[PDB]
């Protein structure tokens, strides 16, 4: 057991980036490119 | 500015801010619009406006 | 009272307050130059905001310039004419 | 504002008290945040707010003698009535000074319409995703989920050019 | 195209000294700008014209039945000319002279005109109304009689003189252009979005 003193670090800002199922935020230009755009999963897929 | 968060305020608060003539005298442009920062225990972010 | 100055005071790192050339001045009128040749009307020690004073000299002569003077905000007349002139003669 | 969500109904009505500072115009935006499995996403919306034109000080001018016509040279008294202490600026402008002048509209005729220019955003409200609608409403948000993209007699006119202090009830004679 | 500058420290109502017109004035629409001059923005702009307001006798208001002449108003267009005193009372009786004209644009102040009227009507109870057909005007003075050929303003001049006493007052309308295209549409207080 431990006493938390410092606050936990919040998640990174995903600014103007299509979020994937994991969290790998990449540029929006890769949407509907017909390939391994996110390189992790095809969750979003931009309905391409 | 400094705020206080508690269960009574439901973790929201608003503080008034002022922009006084502290800008550098002269220069090529006196705008230097703003750099806004937030000091919190769990998060920290900055943005220009 | 009226505000003249910055007026903002700033807290410094040395636990001191940086204050500029600020003062707290008035937004009541006082007695005029009170020349022996002129006569004020009405003759009151203190004047309130919104009242006017009719200054004139003795008989046979008429005041040069504006005949009526109005009490401004405070320590303010529209013309002052401090010992300038009342009347030489109006022929 | 802030409210709580219950399962009593699908739509909840919120009560918003209006103040004297919101006479010319206003805007309201309602946004709620949710907790996603991977990433969060908040939704917002805004619609214009129109109001009437009522003064806070409630300054009204009225002459003490009540008659349809006044005789030339008649001594009249004017009474000012305000809610709080305020400074007045009186101006007696003739109705005949209004020449053709392509209509000669008015001296000012506009106090709230020119005050409406303080609104940063344009349009009525509503729009695309939270960034676009907040930029259209005149705001910029900071959250972890989404970002915002910047993309001699008688008689000459005029007379009665004076400034006087006015208590709750002040009256002058001329 | 500046004349004088003056600054004053401020109550809430900034009082300024009375300005004086130079010995050689320039008639036209002047310009008044105000700035804080230290550090600020939002300069205010005010306008005032220098002209001769020596004696206005009575206000002459021209309120046409329709704003702009359309197809139905081409054969018959009735316009109301009312002259009223400044003390809220209408004019009992006065002779009203109507003058018509055709102008190409609002910038051009001098244009040819009929030359046909010169219509004389009498003001009754502070209100007068007369019927004016556009066909005779467009056929006589305009040199071509068709509503599609002429797309330009219509200038009307009104000279009202009193029959019981020597007086004269004039009024005018900026212009009414014959446009084949109908009036334009726009949206106000309407969000162009869907729920």
């Amino acid at each position: 057991s431990c006493e938390p003193t410092r606050g936990c670090p919040t998640e990174e800002g995903c600014g103007e980036r299509f979020r994937c199922f994991s969290g790998q935020c990449i540029s929006k230009s890769l949407v509907c490119n017909g390939d391994s755009d996110c390189d992790e999963d095809s969750a979003d897929e931009d309905r391409c | 500015g400094h705020v206080h968060l508690s269960s009574e305020n439901k973790f929201q608060n608003s503080a008034i801010l002022t922009i006084q003539p502290k800008q550098l005298p002269g220069g090529q442009n006196p705008v230097s619009y703003v750099y806004l920062e937030v000091v919190s225990k769990h998060f920290s972010k900055s943005k220009r406006m | 009272y009226s505000l003249i100055g910055n007026p903002v005071a700033r807290c410094g790192e040395d636990l001191r307050w940086l204050v500029g050339e600020m003062h707290c001045q008035k937004i009541a009128c006082v007695l005029p130059v009170l020349m022996d040749g002129i006569q004020s009307h009405p003759q009151k020690p203190f004047y309130t905001v919104g009242e006017k004073v009719t200054v004139s000299c003795s008989g046979g002569m008429s005041l040069e310039g504006p005949s009526a003077f109005l009490c401004g905000s405070s320590l303010k007349w529209s013309p002052e004419m401090k010992n300038a002139r009342c009347v030489q003669k109006e022929n | 504002g802030t409210r709580e969500k219950f399962s009593d109904a699908s739509y909840q009505s919120i009560n918003i008290p209006v103040t004297q500072n919101m006479v010319p115009s206003s805007r309201l935006l309602v946004y709620y945040i949710v907790t996603g499995e991977q990433t969060a996403e908040l939704v917002s919306d805004s619609v214009w707010l129109n109001i009437e034109e009522k003064c806070g000080n409630q300054l009204q001018v009225h002459l003490s003698p009540d008659a349809d016509a006044y005789s030339p040279g008649q001594t009249v008294s004017l009474n000012m009535a305000t809610g709080m202490d305020s400074w007045v600026a009186l101006a007696a402008v003739d109705s005949a000074v209004y020449g053709v002048q392509r209509g000669a509209k008015k001296p000012l005729e506009r106090v709230f319409q020119f005050l409406e220019k303080s609104d940063l955003g344009c349009g009525a409200g509503g729009g695309l995703n939270n960034a676009n609608v907040f930029h259209l409403a005149g705001l910029t948000f900071l959250t972890n989920a989404n970002a915002d993209d910047s993309q001699r007699s008688y008689f000459p006119e005029s007379w009665l050019w004076e400034v006087h202090l006015v208590p709750r009830r002040k009256q002058l004679q001329f | 195209g500046e004349v004088d500058m003056v600054e004053e420290i401020d109550i809430g109502i900034i009082s300024f000294p009375d300005f004086k017109i130079p010995s050689n004035p320039r008639y036209g629409m002047w310009t008044i700008k105000a700035k804080y001059k230290e550090d600020f923005s939002t300069t205010g702009t005010a306008y005032f014209e220098v002209k001769e307001y020596v004696l206005p006798h009575f206000s002459v208001s021209i309120e046409p039945e329709y704003n702009f002449i359309g197809y139905k108003n081409f054969k018959n267009f009735e316009i109301t000319i009312k002259a009223r005193y400044f003390y809220n009372k209408v004019v009992t009786e006065a002779d009203v002279y109507i003058t018509f004209g055709i102008r190409e644009d609002l910038k051009d102040d001098q244009k040819e005109m009929m030359q046909t009227a010169m219509q004389n009507t009498m003001l009754i109870n502070g209100i007068a109304q007369v019927t004016f057909d556009s066909e005779t005007a467009v056929k006589e003075l305009s040199y071509y009689s068709l509503e599609d050929l002429n797309n330009k303003y219509l200038y009307i001049a009104v000279t009202v003189i009193e029959s019981t006493g020597g007086f004269s007052e004039e009024a005018e309308i900026p212009g009414i252009k014959y446009v084949l295209s109908p009036y334009k549409l726009n949206l106000v207080a309407t969000p162009l979005f869907l729920k």
